[PDB]
RNA sequence: GCGAGAGACCGAUAGCGAACAAGUACAGUGAUGGAAAGAUGAAAAGAACUUUGAAAAGAGAGUGAAAAAGUACGUGAAAUUGUUGAAAGGGAAGGGCUUGAGAUCAGACUUGGUAUUUUGCAUGCUGCGGUUUACCGGGCCAG
RNA sequence: GCCUAGACCGAGGACUGCGGUUUUUACCUAGGAUGUUGGCAUAAUGAUCUUAAGUCGCCCGUCUUGAAACACGGACCAAGGAGUCUAACGUCUAUGCGAGUGUUUGGGUGUAAAACCCGUACGCGUAAUGAAAGUGAACGAAGGUGGGGGCCCAUUAGGGUGCACCAUCGACCGAUCCUGAUGUGUUCGGAUGGAUUUGAGUAAGAGCAUAGCUGUUGGGACCCGAAAGAUGGUGAACUAUGCCUG
RNA sequence: GGCGAAAGACUAAUCGAACCAUCUAGUAGCUGGUUCCUGCCGAAGUUUCCCUCAGGAUAGCAGAAGCUCGUAUCAGUUUUAU
RNA sequence: UUGCUUAAUUGAACGUGGACAAUUGAAUGAAGAGCUUUUAGUGGGCCAUUUUUGGUAAGCAGAACUGGCGAUGCGGGAUGA
RNA sequence: AGCGUGCUACUUAUACUUCACCGUGAUUGCUGUUUUGACGCUUUCACGAGUAGGCAGGCGUGGAGGUCAGUGACGAAGCCUUUGCUGUAAAGCUGGGUCGAACGGCCUCUAGUGCAGAUCUUGGUGGUAGUAGCAAAUAUUCAAAUGAGAACUUUGAAGACUGA
């Protein structure tokens, strides 16, 4: 057999130095908080909810709300989501607490949590009920039917 | 697919390092490929492909032709290089005192050499006393003195020697040889 | 050795180096020197010119010790001086005493003169001598013994 | 021919034709021609005895380190064949490339480090496997 | 000039560079991928084998312009099976010594076919040329001219010296042809001077020895293959013919 | 050589010259075969001579070893002039 | 310089010395130029365009230039040197 | 979906462009940091068809000199095998099974050294294939015995034939 000469170092060399800083995310002109997104993918595809704040994980905050889909405050992918264009005015939704550690990984519900769930969905509903037929198309599951093109669909 | 003007992958056709596997003319090719290559000294350059050759390309160069060299004008104090054996020339009736440096010297070369007052040092010790081959002067043997090269290219009206075992007048000298036996070429 | 030969490179190709065409057989052209006249002139007469005819006169019982005469030339001539004496003989010769050279005790027949000699006396001994070589000789004050 | 000593020789289709009852068996009127054929085991200890069978044999048993050594004898290849298992199969089969399926194999929770408890050693607590959630960091596959 | 959608890839591995912003001995998109998150580690992933499907795929070797061929060999498997050795050589390479070189026919010695030691001859080389008798290589710094690596002096250039080698003109030796001095066993000698002649020559030696690949020749000569020829013997138990006896 | 009322018949399944052994591994310009891998380069069927025409030698084409040098002066090309 | 040549001091050939430098005297290109040794296989060829001879013609016979096949796969011509 | 013609888009070669990796050739640099590899390391660029043929570097087999104070009866060599790994390959190494006595690596030396073919040699084994076939010579049958077993042996009875 071939034996390993002295020559054959084992030290791992340092990598170069990087130059790749990484720059803020771009969001699509569609994605402005208020406005009803429809889920595409996860545990709650096809429930439309309502969009509140652009997290820096590069995620989106996201309610049901709650009491109308049973969808509860969390985050979710922009490219897993279509952004409609119905809104609703968030501008009376407090959504500043909720950043990326408060969604930190720590089934029991934690109290904080279900409290803020119940302090969001008030302010959201009460906006709702303004518009007619939201909160019952807010309930409503989005589907594909026989026939639906989505690159001719209007969103 | 390339239109190819020349031959692909061709070889440069020149000897890269010694055929031989003698350990001490590598040593030699060692000291002259530093020199070569860290000095840029035109004599550095052309010592380590003479190092390279091959004995036939390495005639003896005779005590006769160092003492000519060192004939030539200003050359008396010159170093004398050369790349091979220095070989003695008892044709000779005095020889100068000079530095002769050779890869070897026959026991008569050196002899007459130290015999009048020269010195017969190796090539290494060149390096030291001259690194850039100062004040030197290469001197080769006659490649074409070789009796192999008598024959090369023999043919009609060549005047070369024919490639033959035996000679007498019983050997090659009828037919082609004379006009009274038909014709000469 | 038979490791470096080209047989064992050619294992595995078919013809062994010979081609396919040319199919290496036993002696096509004849054997030897056949030919030599008819389909092989035109390579004795490119390479071996004279190979065919008589020259000269024929020596019936050649006797090779007749024609022993084996040369040395003056600029050699000089090396038969023994070696330790010859520094101090190229000093103090002179025509009352110069040095001895006998060439035939040395195997040699005949003193050819190609090449210059010391400006010294010498005494050479031979069988014959050049014309040329006598005249070299006795012009750097020496003189030419002939012996049997 | 007689008697010795050797080898970078051959190793049972080789080396003499002949490692063996080989110039033998055998062929040809004859002159002549001319093979094949080595190896159980350390030792026959070569299978007593019972049983089925007309017997050969078989099944038990026994000897043996081994019967996957039984004289049809060391090992026991391939062609070819049997049984079992798997698989495919409309006038061949076989191959390459690509993926699927099934089978097989490989690999980082690394010789992982951090405090930890008990199990275990000759020993006067000390090298160190053991355990589970913590913390840090890693591997691989993905967004 | 600006906005915008998608696909493939991420080689390299301290720093060094060119630029840009300079708010700065700082930072950057500027001499090649990083950041973050999830899952898994009884597995996601990869490989191989068998098989299905899709697609492509004629049976190899051979001679041949041309083979899948309705050209030839090949049922299958194992084992054996074909450029070898030698004498003498050419080129090239390596090694030793080098105007020399080669111990090994032989002797001495021995730890006995070894190893070690010895030397005369001899071979090849160092001189050629002529059929031969024979003769036998410096006018010169071993020549001149044009180049020529390198070295020396310069300071781009340039100058000097210029080995090997190339082209060229000469000189020297031998042969052939011519000329024909002093002389003489009066027919010998051959100085000197020449010639669109010639040599495998000189012109500061390069060889010898061993080994190796390759190529050559002779050998069985890469392996197998005739129809033949010769030498010495064996057969008329078949058959042909004659005879003897049935 | 024999023998042949003759067919080139027969002479031990052998006859337009038996069989046996040897010379002998006879010679073959002709047929068949010629055994591992990878890398790099890479042809020719043309010239002249040969009782040469299924073969050789020769030159050409190819490889290998290189050697002297380092852009010198070279080119399956154009232009100009001739 | 010469022994050649001219009536000759004329020439012819080879020179000494002096001047003319990077447009040193067209373009383009140059995996560099030159030189040598040694040896293999080959010496049955065939096809296409174009020119062309014999022949009624031929997948016929014989030439010229080039390119191919042989020695070569791959995409197209269904298939095909 | 023919023929003549025009246009637009689109399809895809081992070709071209960019990138990776392999090799070859050239090329940059490397000893006062050359440092236990300079026949090495390293930078850059271009290139890669191939019969006959040439050359180079390697793989494997029998034996030889040296070395591994190498492996091995606690199992050498051999053989079988979706146990795998390494190498472009020649091949090398390994898991399991079988087996029973020698064998390998590395530096060199050496050769009777590598097979698919030669109507190859010797040996063995198939398909064909339970196939062709076992059909001339008139002709057999019953019983008993023997025997494990009787178309086929023996004996008896019969029927036949050879027909001097």
């Amino acid at each position: 057999q071939v034996a390993p000469k002295w020559y054959q170092s084992e030290d791992v060399p340092a990598p170069k130095q990087t130059r790749k800083t990484a720059r803020p995310q771009k969001l699509r002109a569609s994605l402005v908080p208020g406005t009803v997104l429809i889920l595409l993918a996860g545990r709650f595809r096809g429930k439309r909810v309502v969009y509140l704040k652009n997290l820096e994980d590069n995620t989106l905050l996201v309610s049901g709300p709650f009491k109308v889909n049973g969808v509860p405050l969390r985050r979710v992918n922009a490219r897993y989501v279509i952004a409609t264009s119905t809104k609703v005015n968030v501008s009376g939704v407090d959504v500043s607490k909720f950043n990326v550690e408060y969604f930190a990984r720590e089934k029991e519900i934690k109290a904080e949590r279900v409290a803020d769930q119940k302090s969001v969905d008030a302010a959201l509903l009460s906006e709702i009920k303004k518009t007619p037929l939201l909160k019952q198309y807010l309930a409503a599951s989005f589907s594909l039917k026989n026939g639906d093109r989505p690159h001719l669909l209007k969103f | 697919g390339r239109d190819h003007t020349s031959k692909q992958h061709v070889r440069s056709g020149h000897r890269t390092a010694p055929k031989s596997d003698n350990v001490y003319l590598q040593l030699l090719v060692k000291l002259y490929s530093f020199l070569a290559r860290r000095t840029d000294a035109p004599f550095n350059k052309v010592i380590l492909k003479s190092l390279f050759l091959s004995k036939i390309n390495r005639p003896p160069v005779s005590v006769s032709r160092i003492s000519r060299a060192l004939k030539q004008k200003g050359a008396a104090e010159k170093t004398i290089v050369v790349v091979g054996t220095v070989t003695d020339d008892n044709r000779l009736l005095e020889f100068p005192k000079a530095t002769i440096a050779a890869l070897r010297f026959t026991a008569g070369a050196k002899d007459r050499i130290l015999k009048n007052g020269g010195e017969a040092i190796t090539l290494d010790q060149l390096a030291l006393r001259a690194p850039k081959g100062q004040n030197t002067l290469i001197v080769r043997g006659p490649r074409n003195s070789r009796e192999a090269v008598r024959h090369f290219g023999f043919g009609p009206h060549k005047g070369k020697a024919p490639r033959i075992l035996s000679k007498g007048r019983k050997f090659e000298r009828a037919r082609g040889r004379r006009r009274s036996r038909g014709f000469k070429v | 050795p038979t490791r470096l030969t080209k047989t064992r490179k050619h294992r595995g190709n078919v013809s062994a180096g010979k081609g396919r065409i040319g199919k290496h057989r036993k002696h096509p052209g004849g054997r030897g020197k056949a030919g030599g006249q008819h389909h092989h002139r035109t390579n004795l007469d490119k390479y071996h010119p004279g190979y065919f005819g008589k020259v000269g006169m024929r020596y019936f019982h050649k006797q090779q010790n007749h024609f022993w005469r084996p040369e040395i030339n003056l600029d050699k001539l000089w090396t038969l001086v023994d070696s330790e004496k010859k520094d101090e003989y190229l000093s103090k010769s002179s025509a009352s005493a110069a040095p001895v050279i006998d060439t035939l005790a040395h195997g040699y027949g005949k003193v050819l003169g190609k090449g210059r000699l010391p400006e010294v006396p010498v005494i050479v001994k031979a069988r014959f001598v050049s014309k040329l070589a006598e005249e070299k000789i006795r012009a750097v004050g020496g003189v030419v013994e002939l012996v049997a």
